[PDB]
């Protein structure tokens, strides 16, 4: 995961 | 029993990352898994307390609550400068619709405390829409908001395995809207998709199609806050571009720099002779964003069949755009039109991933094939660990 402040972005590389 | 966890990672996107936490399933016999965790990287310190019951109903409807804190320094994320210290809480119900789908519905509260904002057009345009009129010639300022939101989500996950997927898709849709009584008035939606299509019977040649979309806007005359903007570019979105570089760039007002020193570089400093608005190459994000990628996974060359399942080789074409739907092009005719969604950035590259004993290692080398004025390239990118 990567955070953009409080927003979350699931990175495809972690799937 | 309770457990503690401590990790350290590194990547080109966020630098050294530190992770620390405690977790207890069925904490004190309550049926709630309780966690306390913190993270720190180049631009953010984040901490949270979470309490979740996976079986709020006997049918697996979950109820979770969270307390959180965020300290963010925008210049450290390669954006035009500002500091945000925020905190809040939320409560979320999770509904397992079927094997591969879940829905989420929640309520949230968030306090945002903005300060040290370097004056620039798009940011001041949002502030003006809120009735805030700070000076354009100084970075000493303050703006605080308190918002209440309804939050919703949908996740579809039918990926064939938890690492190196070869088939299936993962789709995540997240949205929110402010509730009357909030300082801000806006809605925001994000959609992420990753779809893998195997070509051969042995699933060694796979096509990945990936998309990411973001759209938010103000309700009424207020705009969506710039601290909720979308970004693109970097090791995990549009590879080969510097982190968050894609899209609008700050148009600075002439200002007296907070700690001037002729030994360092400043944006639109009066001490340097600035008497008018300055164009820059500092990204600010936008309220609209779209990213698309086509990636061809192939067998890894010169590696053993026994250790092939541990390494993934791929070749990709990444594409991305970010724009500001409220950019007033007619008022700023002497600057690029930041409201234009058609400035699509593109890059081509290669990626190598290794599920090492220590954890996931990802390396990529990509070259921008289409870029615009102010975009910064970062051809070689990498990440070590599970935080990006
Ligand atoms: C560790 C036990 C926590 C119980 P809850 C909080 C009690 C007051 C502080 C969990 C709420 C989740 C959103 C109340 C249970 C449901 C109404
Ligand atoms: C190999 C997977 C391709 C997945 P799609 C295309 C992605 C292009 C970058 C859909 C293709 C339909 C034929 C995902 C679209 C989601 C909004």
């Amino acid at each position: 995961f990567r955070r953009y402040g409080l927003d979350n972005y699931w990175v495809x590389y972690c799937g | 029993t309770g457990s503690f966890n401590f990790g350290i990672g590194y990547g080109t996107e966020s630098g050294v990352s530190f992770q620390a936490g405690v977790q207890q399933d069925n904490w004190l016999g309550t049926g709630y898994a309780v966690g306390i965790n913190g993270t720190k990287n180049d631009y953010q310190t984040y901490a949270e307390l979470s309490v979740t019951n996976p079986y709020f109903t006997v049918d697996g409807v979950s109820l979770g609550g969270r307390l959180f804190y965020n300290d963010f320094q925008a210049d450290d994320a390669d954006l035009s400068d500002y500091t945000n210290k925020s905190y809040g809480t939320d409560v979320t119900l999770g509904f397992p619709i079927n094997e591969y789908n879940s829905l989420r519905a929640g309520l949230g509260y968030v306090h945002n405390s903005l300060s040290n904002m370097q004056p620039q057009v798009a940011m001041w345009r949002y502030l003006y829409s809120m009735g805030e009129h700070p000076s354009t010639s100084d970075q000493d300022n303050s703006f605080k908001t308190d918002d209440f939101t309804f939050n919703y989500g949908w996740t579809y996950n039918k990926l064939d395995r938890g690492y190196f997927p070869t088939d299936g898709s993962r789709v995540n849709l997240t949205g929110k809207v402010t509730i009357p009584g909030s300082d801000n008035e806006y809605y925001k939606v994000t959609l992420d998709t990753a779809t893998y299509v195997p070509i051969d019977d042995d699933h060694k040649w796979v096509v990945l199609g990936r998309t990411r979309w973001g759209y938010g806007d103000g309700l009424g005359g207020k705009e969506m806050p710039f601290y909720e903007n979308f970004y693109a570019g970097g090791s995990s979105t549009v590879r080969g571009f510097q982190s968050n570089t894609i899209g609008p760039k700050a148009v600075y007002f002439p200002h007296q720099a907070s700690n001037y020193d002729p030994d360092y570089d400043y944006e639109c400093a009066t001490q340097d002779g600035a008497k008018d608005l300055c164009k820059s190459d500092d990204a600010v994000g936008g309220n609209a964003m779209a990213v698309a990628s086509l990636e061809f996974i192939t067998p890894t060359p010169f590696i053993s069949d026994k250790y092939a399942n541990s390494v993934r080789t791929s070749f990709f074409w990444d594409m991305g755009t970010v724009w500001d739907t409220n950019w007033d092009s007619s008022q700023y005719s002497g600057y690029p039109d930041y409201s234009d969604p058609s400035n699509i950035r593109m890059s081509a590259g290669i990626a190598l991933q290794w599920m090492s004993p220590l954890g996931p290692l990802v390396f990529s080398y990509a070259q921008p094939f289409k870029k615009y004025d102010g975009d910064k390239a970062e051809q070689f990118q990498f990440n070590i660990g599970k935080t990006w």
